[PDB]
């Protein structure tokens, strides 16, 4: 803090880190010193070194009981480390970890924006079983209905919720302008260059939402109707269906001389014929349970 | 990538010249997997490396390998396509695509 | 005081950080040789390594595995790993490595 | 090959050396320089340690008492 | 009934997904010797018809020797 | 060790993907099978002349 930090003072502290570890780590102040150098490493834009010296921290937890404003507020720089590439599900697990202390510290603006910041981009994680049950954990909250993004998490449940991306734009004029406190929506999406990557990603997540429900409820679908149901061009639709099928995460196969694509499973002789016997066996068994039941109701009432 | 690492070495700088630059742009074309870039680098340097002391036979093996390595990646989205688009995705003429694809089924 | 710690991070840093063992790639750091007197050093500074996590301990007498045909001894290797599989880095305390 | 070296420090300066090395001790050199960077908290070999790991394992002359040559 | 036998007393049989821990191209440049051991063991095990094509009676044992390492 | 000549001479044709065995295949196999003790340093020999 003589010259208030530069490349040299980050090098001046990284050369003197473990000499205290070499004297005797202090339950608290040694942890408070061994955290401080990696925000200097972020000032020199170092990320691989940052997470190595951050992994020393993880075993010294549960000292936020005696710590008011320091322990789970330095980890707001640890999401800046995972801000870098893509790790969106991990920093929504992080927001539920720092969710607790502003509920201990009973605030209604710092804690409310913790609800705001966590509910924004659980969506922006790619779809998994881990996303599917995490939204089933964080829904049903007694605190989530303070915010009109309870509607949004309801809108991304399942079965399309009859959606449209232009209607999502008209639901989200407020994220820049008004709201109760409004600040993480300007932080996440209202930013210039980090928001715009998240702008294209939120467009990417909603079109990824619409491919799965089309595979559920359609035998075939034409090329022109899929383009107007995804609010974009036919060629950009061809690029989106290409890198998903070579990702082998959605089964589809197109036919582009005529434009008709299909979502059918690959047909085989015996499995189709295995289905006719299965409907038949369920048919014959159910009428046995039916006739057994109408024989009883005939028997009871005939006696009255 | 190690091709550029050798020719930047201090012993290879003694014998620098044209033919080492011929293999650098071939290395970059095989690095980017760009098909016509390899064809352009072959066309720009004739007496360097389309002569076959013992390398142009091996380059033809690497080029004919690079066709179907590019061609298998662009079949999976469809069951059925017309071939002027698959010439457009590969950025090449269509007649050599016909003779190459006919070799693949045979 | 010099040997509380010289043994500490030569064990701690490989078990806590296996990710650096793919940033260059070698699995290999398998521990130091504590040699000298009997004293109290063999039994007491083993409990100094027990200061963080550690625990495990168990015991290696260096005698029940040393049976002559090693078809049994290789099973007597993996017999002790039936509890060492039950955790994270288990710490097999091993007494009298070289004593018959 | 199966080791992230990632430098411009050429290894063939140790190919061209005499003091013939048994094939097991080549394995000791590359693993020692792996220790001699990670223990100093480096996420990559910088190959200024690679000189020291080479000079370490080559010293097996022991004592010989400076006697009977 | 006859149970499936075990022959299970002194087992040193590296099998049941425990043998390999290495591929064939891991060894660096024993090319005269990788070719020679393969002729006596790996080749008569699979292509046994080549020896019967000539009447060779393929060799029984191989002795390797050298410095330790 | 006549068999060792017969096996190693036919082994030379195996690495050539050949079934034909010439007289040259045997004469190379004689020097391969037949060896010596190769008593080195000669001081043992001339201590014991
Ligand atoms: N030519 C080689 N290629 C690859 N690794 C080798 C080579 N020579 C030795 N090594 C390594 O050195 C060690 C020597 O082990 P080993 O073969 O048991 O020694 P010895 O040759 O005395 O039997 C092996 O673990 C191996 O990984």
């Amino acid at each position: 803090k003589e010259q208030n930090g530069d490349v040299k003072e980050a090098a001046s502290i990284l050369q003197e880190l473990q000499v205290e570890t070499y004297g005797s780590m202090e339950k608290k102040e040694r942890v408070e010193f061994i955290l401080e150098q990696m925000r200097l490493c972020l000032a020199v834009k170092d990320y691989i070194r940052t997470q190595i010296i951050s992994k020393k921290i993880n075993t010294k937890f549960f000292q936020e009981e005696n710590t008011e404003k320091l322990k789970l507020k330095y980890y707001n720089l640890m999401i800046q480390l995972d801000q870098h590439e893509g790790s969106y599900l991990s920093i929504c697990k992080h927001y539920r970890a720092i969710y607790d202390t502003p509920c201990i510290q009973a605030e209604s603006e710092k804690w409310q924006q913790a609800l705001k910041s966590v509910v924004l981009y659980v969506i922006l994680a790619p779809f998994d079983n881990e996303q599917s049950d995490l939204v089933h954990r964080i829904s049903g909250d007694k605190k989530l209905e303070e915010i009109p993004k309870y509607k949004d998490l309801l809108k991304l449940f399942t079965t399309m919720e009859l959606m449209r991306w232009s209607t999502l734009v008209e639901d989200y004029g407020m994220e820049l302008r008004k709201g109760s406190l409004e600040s993480p929506a300007t932080d996440v999406f209202g930013s210039t260059e980090e928001g715009e990557k998240r702008w294209k990603d939120l467009k990417n997540r909603v079109v990824e939402h619409n491919i799965r429900i089309m595979a559920k409820y359609y035998t075939r679908i034409t090329m022109k109707r899929m383009a107007q149901l995804l609010d974009l061009s036919v060629d950009e639709s061809e690029a989106f269906l290409s890198n998903l099928v070579v990702n082998k995460t959605i089964f589809a196969k197109v036919d582009r001389l005529a434009g008709i694509i299909n979502f059918q499973r690959p047909k085989d002789p015996n499995n189709l014929l295995n289905d006719w016997s299965q409907k038949l066996n369920s048919l014959m068994s159910l009428v046995n349970k039916t006739t057994h039941l109408i024989a009883k109701e005939e028997m009871i009432h005939n006696l009255q | 990538e190690d091709v550029q690492a050798l020719v930047s070495g201090k012993l290879a700088l003694r014998y620098a010249g044209r033919q080492t630059e011929a293999l650098k742009c071939v290395a970059q074309a095989s690095k980017n997997r760009s098909l016509a870039d390899f064809e352009k680098a072959l066309t720009d340097y004739r007496a360097e490396l389309r002569d076959d002391p013992i390398i142009s036979t091996h380059l033809a093996k690497l080029y004919d390998n690079l066709l179907e390595q590019n061609l298998i990646r662009v079949i999976e989205p469809f069951s059925r396509v017309q071939i002027e688009h698959i010439s457009s995705l590969i950025k090449l003429s269509k007649a050599d695509v016909e003779r190459k694809l006919s070799q693949m089924i045979l | 005081s010099e040997q509380i710690r010289e043994l500490r991070e030569v064990i701690e840093l490989p078990l806590t950080n296996p990710e650096l063992f793919q940033r260059v790639g070698i699995i290999p750091p398998k521990g130091c040789l504590l040699y000298g007197p009997p004293g109290t050093g063999k039994t007491l500074l083993a409990r100094a390594v027990a200061s963080q996590l550690d625990c495990n301990f168990l015991k290696v007498v260096s005698s029940s595995i040393v049976d002559k045909y090693i078809g049994e001894s290789a099973r007597l290797i993996r017999e002790m790993f039936n509890y060492a599989r039950d955790h994270q880095p288990c710490i097999i305390f091993m007494d009298e490595i070289d004593a018959i | 090959s199966k080791m992230n070296l990632s430098e411009e420090v050429d290894l063939e300066d140790y190919v061209a050396r005499p003091d013939k090395i048994s094939g097991a001790d080549i394995n000791s050199i590359c693993q020692e320089s792996g220790m001699l960077a990670v223990r100093e908290n480096r996420y990559i070999v910088l190959a200024k340690d690679f000189e020291k790991a080479y000079k370490t394992v080559i010293k097996k002359d022991e004592q010989e008492h400076e006697f009977y040559k | 009934d006859v149970l499936p036998p075990e022959a299970d007393s002194s087992i040193m049989m590296l099998t049941s997904d425990q043998k390999p821990d290495v591929m064939y191209a891991d060894i660096g440049g024993m090319d005269i010797q990788k070719q020679e051991v393969r002729e006596a063991v790996e080749l008569p095990l699979t292509h046994f018809e080549l020896y019967k094509q000539i009447g060779i009676d393929p060799p029984r044992g191989v002795l390797m020797y050298g410095p330790p390492g | 060790e006549v068999k060792g000549v017969c096996t190693e001479a036919g082994m030379y044709a195996l690495r050539e993907r050949r079934v034909h065995v010439t007289q040259e295949d045997f004469e190379m196999a004689v020097a391969k099978v037949m060896q010596k003790d190769s008593e080195k340093n000669m001081s043992i020999k001339k201590l014991w002349k």
